[PDB]
């Protein structure tokens, strides 16, 4: 039984920790679509000033 | 013609003059928006591909 909760209670965590690394990337893909935006806008500009 | 004098022939002759110095004038004096046109034999590009 001792085995059993210990693994159960580690499998918990381990879902806690994928969770926290979902939001990791959420975030880190937010700021990588707010530069992408400005690449974006800088390729326009340089197709205008060609 | 010979029908008209030197006397006749020197107005003629100042027209003409004054018509090739406004020649020189507007081939001079045309740009666009800051850029002169007939001043040099360079060419154009225009970004039409992106």
């Amino acid at each position: 039984a001792n085995r059993f909760t210990s693994n159960i209670k580690g499998l918990t965590q381990a879902a806690r920790n994928a969770n926290d690394g979902i939001s990791v990337a959420q975030t880190t893909e937010g700021a990588l679509s707010e530069i992408n935006n400005n690449l974006q806008r800088i390729r326009e500009l340089t197709v205008q000033a060609s | 013609t010979g029908t008209n004098s030197d006397s006749d022939l020197d107005s003629i002759q100042d027209e003409i003059k004054s018509r090739l110095d406004e020649i020189d004038r507007v081939s001079g004096q045309t740009q666009f928006n800051g850029v002169n046109v007939l001043a040099k034999d360079g060419s154009m590009k225009i970004q039409v591909g992106a």
